[PDB]
DNA sequence: GACTATGCACG
DNA sequence: CGTGCAT
DNA sequence: AGTCATTCATG
DNA sequence: CATGAAT
């Protein structure tokens, strides 16, 4: 599963959570091995609100993930005894990419709350176009095109330049602004109860 | 180099993003052609490729890869598994794909791998695609922005009800059972003539689902409820005969089972009853189905209350199940729970859009020619002078300009005239042309009427629906009771 | 209802069937284009599909499936795997397929699945296909009997030596190492002037293999033996610098490794020595390769004999290995152990048949058009009369007998004239035609010369081989020693 | 793995050894579940002339053939204790089909000599063509007076298979009999043996590359 | 979507 | 033992 | 070439 | 617990 950094270093070391064995592969290649580890997420991450805390611990991606971070889960969780200064969720810029970010984020909010509130949890924004553009508004300005359908079609030297280089990468930091407004938001989108979600979707999703 | 966002704000843009997509563009059928985008892409691709009911089968892998590179940017497996399902005659009431080779069984052993099977569109599938080449349906760009693709098919029959749909998404799900082609068409034809038709009356034509696995559907009241609100729980029970055996013993013989039920797992779950002896009296369970018949024998013991056993199996197995209607579909880009009425209504509205679109197209074609033909009929009256004008012109462009200015030909005719091959000069027969001028004027009058008269139009629509019924109609399989 | 067969008279027939096939049509390359059939099909197919270096990438699944349904009736994965290799620049000296996305590594880890990757022919492969549209190569029917495929490609460079092969059949196997494209061409060119060239002379142009993986090759003697008999045993040793570190510690650094060797295993197997203390003084092994450069640091302890460590690693690991030539290929349909001369000769031979075939094709084209142009030149001076004559004809055919009978045009000329679009009568310019007629006569002259003079043809074949060398030539990667 | 016949009976029961899971599954559907058993041969089968009897007993196909025919293997092989009266090898009609037949046969010869020597080992001849059906390019050209070119078993639907190859009263069927016992040991050893030179030479002497 | 075992020839 | 087309 | 797990809603 | 398009 895990491809580890060469040297153990809490202050610098970064953990990359890639959506896919395929992209997990371009990551092993493009990365800087001295301080960047790679853990592929092979398939959709379990929902850690809907499922039972029984089947939650018997989950491969949940085990190797609590164990590859070395702080343990729940409230038996020491953020001081971590293994990475940063943890980076890197997915396709697609819908399912989005969904995955959404499930990983609930797991960390639910079972490693310190990590997110300590600002150690990030999300990599890969490019949408190719100079490189992230917005359809950043492209038309670059017209003065190859359209990336996912990480799988990007080459190692490119991935590094655009989204893995700690000096060339755009990088989103997850923060908890209003703790209690984040418990509702999360419990409604990811909870066991369907009806509240439908209403949320109805009220916020513009089908046009 | 690094910018932060709220948890509250990141779960928003992510889940809304995904939700919207998985609702509008994955899990749920367009209310008019009954297709989820993957199925549509599958049919449109195979069709563009001429992989049709009348032509040699293609290797599935060729088709699948072509779908994947042109339209559906996802798993080759997902795409295949979809293709395979549209070809299983026990999941679809009317299969849209014909596949040579192992494509599975009611025992639910997996189909042969994409590399082994061949396939083509079924004849009926073509009817879903009828007239697509006449600009009858809105097209969008593919993911590539290299090729257009249809957003809905022309649906010459009403697939949504005929074939069904299921049906899991986010905030919504869908379960629509299949129905008899003839019954559905009969209902739609009635609604065409009677827009404000009430359910009770539509149900004289379309009395219930018609599973391709047949069997017994119980609950006239809930069928009504469902056709009304789009939700409703009905019962589906297996067709059972009882044979006497030379010993004072009896045998329960199953011949049809409930839609979506796995024959192999049923047989096992029943033998489990026998093996655990939860119920007294089961002697043997025998799946006796061959390549041309379904048949499960439940041999009972002597002095063994066969009513008691049959009832137990109906309760504690899938020998009898409940089927839940949850008719959700996409009307106007939106997920919408709907019953029999907005479904037939949306269909009819669609077929109207198509027939109008199609007639405008054919008409525009007829006109463009009738226009040319007029020009030609003239040219002959003045052949000598037109050749002289070209002879005197400097080049295609100049010649066209001269025909316009000197003889009031239009561009379109000046083009036609100037690009005629020399041999055409041999001819002077104005009659044949005139015959075509007539045939064309008539065709246009016919098509204009359709476009300008709501009733003429609807009449055509009925006519066509009926042809489809005469051609593809087949008897019920599932019986009804309450 | 049943026929009997001997065990002998069976294994005979059966194994003989599989023996023949897996030799001629699977595991061994054609001596001319250097391709096994699966490779040739991939190439022919992608090319037919316009999937070339100058145009966008196609999703791989699309390329594969088209291959599998048009030419190669085997596993989709085998086809993909093959295609992937042709794109890996550490196995092919001159890669035939370019591929976007994870396509493996020297660390041996697996490429992304066929659904993720995009691909297209490299510009070089284009030259492997050059002139194929021109009837320059023998075609056969495909398994379907629906489409013709080529049995061998035109090969505008000598692929077999340049990219190598390998190689496991039945009763025969093959290993041919890759070679510097420019050197092979230099050899071929000499041999063209000097048919009877001894191995020694050829070796002044083609001194040995050039691995894409680089490194040091040792054994002039065995290289000759190989280039002479098809078999030989040479030694490949890793390229190695020695860096000083602070604290009186030294570091063995590896920058290139031996062909066909897995970097990742090599690294373990070395650390394996350190762990087992098999040789005194290793501090730590570290693969420090990164996206732009290979690099293995074997840092050793203080006061450690660095020449002892290096020597041990060379002997007991794969930091240095034996490459064995086993140059086998398919000549006149038979497997054939072959050295440098049967190869280059067969290549030249083939390059001959192709240039000859091509030159007829083009001549014949140019002849036919010259014929039409000759006719169009006369027409101009009698334009009016011709128009008049057509006007006076009853139809197309009659216009031609009339053009013939009255002006001695040929059928082919008459047809051309009579099918001219009217606007052409504004293009009445003899001198442009007279310029083409000249262009044309010269072209025909040049090609006829090629066809009727072996020397003239061979110089064409050299002009071209050189053009290819100038265009694709690159520096040696592997150094030699004896 | 194995699909058993619904009624034990060494007198009638047939064992079908099918090339590959896809077609094994088509056969599962087309069979007559009362007396026909299916056992998929998933992949190319181990050469029991080359490999070491150790690596042999540890190969899942050989083990699950020997232990479903219920007669053990080798010299401890009671013919009377078999399970099937007809063992049917059914492979695609392609070269690699031919290759498998080669490997399965060498195995029975080598480790179940009594089973073939008694005429209990058959070979199914699937159809090559469909326009009806034809087996020989000659049997074909006669039908065009009275073409789907079957590229393998996985391209046929079950009602098709049963009628042409599985139905006992409609199938053409080969019987592997041993004529010259000592002239087989040599024919087998040359072709499937460990030594390579003889096999190269036998190929040179018998295969016409034309 | 990565994993697992075979054939074949060769040091 | 590992190579690469095959099952 | 089959096999393994997860999302999502519903009874 | 199974459903069917998705990872
Ligand atoms: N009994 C064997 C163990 C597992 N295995 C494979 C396999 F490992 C790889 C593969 C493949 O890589 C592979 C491919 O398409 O490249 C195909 N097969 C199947 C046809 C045998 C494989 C099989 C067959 O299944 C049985 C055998
Ligand atoms: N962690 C899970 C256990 C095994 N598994 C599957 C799988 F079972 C099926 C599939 C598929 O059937 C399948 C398909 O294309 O149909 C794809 N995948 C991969 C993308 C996840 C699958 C994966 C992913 O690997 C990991 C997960
Ligand atoms: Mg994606
Ligand atoms: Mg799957
Ligand atoms: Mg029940
Ligand atoms: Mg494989
Ligand atoms: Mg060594
Ligand atoms: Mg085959």
């Amino acid at each position: 599963k895990l491809t580890p950094a060469q040297s153990k270093n809490p202050a610098k070391n970064e953990l990359y959570l890639v959506e896919g064995d395929s992209a997990g592969g371009s990551a092993k290649q493009g990365r800087d091995r001295k301080f960047q580890a790679i853990l592929p997420l092979r398939g959709k991450v379990i929902n850690t609100a809907k499922a039972k805390m029984a089947d939650i611990l018997k989950n491969e991606e949940i085990n190797t993930m609590i164990y590859t971070i070395g702080a343990g889960v729940g409230a038996d969780f020491s953020i001081e005894d971590a293994n990475y200064d940063k943890i980076i969720i890197m997915t396709d810029a697609d819908t399912d990419g989005a969904h995955i970010q959404t499930l990983l984020l609930t797991f960390f909010y639910r079972y490693m709350r310190p990590l997110v509130e300590a600002g150690h949890v990030y999300i990599a924004l890969p490019p949408l176009y190719k100079a490189y553009a992230w917005t359809d508004g950043e492209l038309e300005e670059l017209r003065k095109l190859q359209r990336y359908k996912g990480l799988g079609e990007m080459n190692a030297d490119q991935l590094w330049e655009t989204t893995m280089n700690p000096e060339t990468r755009t990088l989103i930091r997850v923060t908890i602004e209003d703790l209690a407004r984040a418990e509702r938001r999360v419990n409604v989108l990811m909870g066991d109860k369907v009806e509240p979600r439908r209403k949320w979707i109805e009220d916020n999703v513009k089908f046009t | 180099n690094i910018q932060n966002m709220s948890l509250e704000d990141i779960m928003g843009e992510r889940f809304g993003r995904y939700s919207k997509y998985i609702i509008q563009d994955r899990a749920l059928p367009d209310i008019r052609d009954g297709l989820k985008p993957v199925q549509r892409r599958i049919l449109y691709s195979m069709n563009k490729d001429s992989n049709t009911f009348d032509k040699s089968y293609r290797k599935s892998a060729k088709s699948v890869g072509n779908i994947m590179g042109n339209f559906h940017p996802h798993g080759d497996s997902s795409i295949y598994d979809a293709m395979v399902r549209m070809s299983q005659n026990w999941k679809n009431r009317e299969i849209l794909v014909e596949m040579h080779g192992n494509n599975g069984s009611m025992d639910g052993d997996p189909p042969a791998a994409m590399r082994y099977t061949e396939a083509r569109l079924s004849e009926i599938a073509g009817y879903l695609l009828q007239d697509i080449e006449k600009k009858t349906v809105p097209f969008a760009w593919n993911f590539d922005d290299t090729e257009k693709e249809p957003t809905v098919l022309p649906a010459a029959f009403p697939n949504l009800l005929v074939n069904g749909s299921t049906g899991i998404s986010a905030g919504y799900a869908t379960d629509i059972p299949p129905h008899n082609l003839a019954e559905v068409i009969d209902a739609a034809v009635y609604m065409i003539d009677h827009p404000t038709a009430k359910i009770d009356k539509l149900m004289e034509f379309l009395p219930g689902p018609d599973f391709p696995t047949g069997a017994i559907i119980q609950g006239r009241d809930e069928i009504k409820k469902a056709y009304e609100t789009g939700k409703g729980r009905v019962v589906v029970r297996s067709k059972t005969e009882i044979e006497k055996l030379k010993g004072g013993k009896e045998q329960i013989v199953i011949t049809e089972i409930p839609y979506e039920i796995n024959k192999a797992n049923l047989v096992k779950k029943i033998d489990d009853v026998r093996v655990n002896n939860k119920v007294a009296g089961i002697a043997e369970v025998r799946d006796e189905s061959d390549r041309d018949g379904l048949r499960i024998a439940i041999e009972l013991k002597k002095d063994a209350n066969t009513e008691l056993v049959l009832n137990y199996l109906f309760k504690y197995t899938d020998l009898q199940i409940n089927y839940n209607f949850n008719m959700v579909a996409i009307d106007n880009f939106t997920p919408r729970q709907v019953g029999i009425v907005p479904i037939l209504s949306s269909y009819i509205a669609h077929r109207r859009e198509v027939i109008l679109a199609r007639s405008r197209f054919d008409k525009e074609k007829a006109e463009k020619r009738l226009h040319i033909v007029e020009g030609l009929i003239r040219v002959i009256s003045i052949l000598d002078e037109v050749i002289a004008l070209i002879r005197a012109s400097e080049n295609k462009a100049d010649a066209k300009e001269n025909l316009k200015v000197s003889y009031d030909f239009t561009e379109e005719q000046a083009e036609a005239i100037v690009t005629l091959q020399l041999y055409r000069l041999t001819n002077t027969d104005v009659v044949v042309l005139q015959e075509e001028e007539a045939e064309l004027r008539e065709k246009i009058a016919m098509l204009a009427a359709i476009i300008g008269d709501e009733r003429t139009m609807y009449n055509l629509m009925k006519k066509e629906l009926r042809e489809v019924k005469k051609k593809f109609a087949t008897p019920r399989l599932s019986s009804l009771e309450d």
